[PDB]
DNA sequence: GGGAGTAATCCCCTTGGCGGTTAAAACGCGGGGGACAGCGCGTACGTGCGTTTAAGCGGTGCTAGAGCTGTCTACGACCAATTGAGCGGCCTCGGCACCGGGATTCTCCA
DNA sequence: TGGAGAATCCCGGTGCCGAGGCCGCTCAATTGGTCGTAGACAGCTCTAGCACCGCTTAAACGCACGTACGCGCTGTCCCCCGCGTTTTAACCGCCAAGGGGATTACTCCC
């Protein structure tokens, strides 16, 4: 693991309370939180280094962030 | 004495309750559901033909053509997200020109 | 020749209610008739696995309203919701 | 409340760092906070769709599974 | 011999093509496409018209997207001319090739 | 082979409908092939549908379920 | 007693072809603006060191709420009767594409 | 910088063919009743989640600093666009063979 398990939970418990009050969680609920958020943003760094290679760069920019999210299909 | 008068739509609720029941979603089927899906069709027929119509009163039409069903449904955000994964025949592509590539001079 | 079920007079009531102006042609009908079918599909599917992930064997119209939960997005939702809601209600309590 | 800054600049790093980034921007942060806050948006009010029509106070893993099943 | 600018013609181009709605690759060698590409698999298959047109649809929409986001790969490369790099990146960021 | 008939101007205003101003020279032999790839994969889901259900000729509602299998829907062609 | 094998059929649609012709791709060239290579600088970024903070581990207490059994009752499967909404055949007259003359509007270059 | 000039918009006449009512059936939707059980509800148990606390130690914050490359500028050269000209294949209109999947009848077996 990369992230540390308390600022994340901490992060999901907050975010889950904007849309149901005094909602309790699993602990194999925020594991599998933290998981499936990992390999969604390393997959993500990959394609911004593709999208910085490209460019002739080594230092990635944030527009190469938003041209992965663009190509790639989300908003 | 019909049920879509019944519930106050003009979409039908018995041919959902058919569809319902032929295409083996479960293996019981409720009352209130296809009043409930027919009630969301009309609905979001009720968007799309509402921004349609508007389309084509400003592209000074009478009848609506797919393009306008292109337009429309390009344009707002909701129904650009609901329907990003299709596409319309004879339907075209929005103006978009990138402002990098203009005649800057 | 065989019989073959459209949505075209139901959608055509629809346009005549809002704008009643207005004009349709052949090809937007098919293009309308395949996005009133697609949405049936897809909300009858979504329905019908929550009914089969809480053990259940009835579809009934929580399931069709959390359908329109996680198949809608934004206030289009909300909206589909209240409308569908209404119509339960005055269909339940007509006599 | 800002607790979005617990995702922080080694961890970020590291985040990169297995994907083979080799040189990061300082502007670099302030986009993937927010990248990741979308996607938390978008995941947990399907668990929460899911925890409600079970009628359960209680968000189970299973319904984070389906959860992310319905993003694919 | 009055003589353009290059680069307004482009202008004009995209203008009218996006304006516009018919059909862009001409009917019959793309149903010789189709049917070459159906010989492969499996022998004397007959193709109804309407499928050969809802093919036809596909594979405009499938380029007219795949040129769009060739053309902001290209821009983010500053430049204007779009390269086939632009369109191995824009395949790879799909994940249509492995 | 027929790959050919899809020709330069072609995948110009294919281009310019996507919006492009400079199109290098060897954009086109790699167009040729991705739509090759695309068209061979829809094609075999087609067949399959089309075999499976028993008929010799192929109709537009199967490439429609073949199209909803890749997630690529298309709308007016009787889906 | 009813589903199904076999076959004739009236077609309905598919594929192939043949000549006109005419838009449309193919080609060539002039030439020019962008791709590309190289240099300067200065600015931001990796690395390292000292410190400060908080994450993780253990230990426990309380109690909400998931999970499961018992029972029944209102609700949905299910069947006979019937009947009007919704399908298809068909007739038309208007909506909208097309063509043309002219006004309008960008654009080039001297 | 203003005239040339070509591309675009715009309104009047043309016509054509297709959307939309109208008529007439017919068959699945509606009424009514019957029965069997799915889940609504009650209630019991006791797992798992939330929280309070302390302690040790790895991780991050902060700052200095050297320098690696991001970007702005300039030269070069080349290949791609604009347009004139030449050949060619899509299309069109119709015809003809002819295969093909649904439509009846004739007849058979568990």
């Amino acid at each position: 693991l990369l992230i540390r398990k308390l600022p994340f939970q901490r992060l999901v418990r907050e975010i889950a309370q904007d849309f149901k009050t005094d909602l309790r969680f699993q602990s194999s609920a925020v594991m599998a939180l933290q998981e499936a958020s990992e390999a969604y943003l390393v997959a993500l760094f990959e394609d911004t280094n593709l999208a910085a290679i490209h460019a002739k760069r080594v230092t990635i920019m944030p527009k190469d962030i938003q041209l992965a999210r663009r190509i790639r299909g989300e908003r | 004495k019909t049920r879509s008068s019944r519930a106050g739509l003009q979409f039908p609720v018995g041919r959902v309750h058919r569809l319902l029941r032929k295409g083996n979603y479960a293996e019981r089927v409720g009352a209130g559901a296809p009043v409930y899906l027919a009630a969301v069709l009309e609905y979001l027929t009720a968007e799309i033909l509402e921004l349609a119509g508007n389309a084509a009163r400003d592209n000074k039409k009478t009848r609506i053509i797919p393009r306008h069903l292109q337009l429309a449904v390009r344009n707002d955000e909701e129904l650009n997200k609901l329907l990003g994964r299709v596409t319309i025949a004879q339907g075209g592509v929005l103006p978009n020109i990138q402002s990098v590539l203009l005649p800057k001079k | 020749k065989t019989r073959k079920e459209s949505y075209a007079i139901y959608v055509y009531k629809v346009l005549k209610q809002v704008h009643p102006d207005t004009g349709i042609s052949s090809k937007a009908m098919s293009i309308m008739n395949s996005f009133v079918n697609d949405v049936f599909e897809r909300i009858a599917g979504e329905a019908s696995r929550l009914a089969h992930y809480n053990k259940r064997s009835t579809i009934t119209s929580r399931e069709i309203q959390t359908a329109v939960r996680l198949l809608l997005p934004g206030e289009l939702a909300k909206h589909a919701v209240s409308e569908g809601t209404k119509a339960v209600t005055k269909y339940t309590s007509a006599k | 409340r800002d607790n979005i800054q617990g995702i922080t600049k080694p961890a970020i790093r590291r985040l990169a760092r297995r994907g083979g980034v080799k040189r990061i921007s300082g502007l670099i942060y302030e986009e993937t906070r927010g990248v990741l806050k979308v996607f938390l948006e978008n995941v947990i009010r399907d668990a929460v769709t899911y925890t409600e029509h079970a009628k359960r106070k209680t968000v189970t893993a299973m319904d984070v599974v389906y959860a992310l099943k319905r993003q694919g | 011999p009055h003589r353009y600018r290059p680069g307004t013609v482009a202008l004009r181009e995209i203008r009218r093509y996006q304006k516009s709605t018919e059909l862009l690759i001409r009917k019959l060698p793309f149903q010789r496409l189709v049917r070459e590409i159906a010989q492969d698999f499996k022998t004397d298959l007959r193709f109804q018209s309407s499928a050969v047109m809802a093919l036809q649809e596909a594979s405009e929409a499938y380029l007219v997207a795949l040129f769009e986001d060739t053309n902001l790969a290209a821009i983010h490369a500053k430049r204007v001319t779009i390269m086939p790099k632009d369109i191995q990146l824009a395949r790879r960021i799909r994940g249509e090739r492995a």
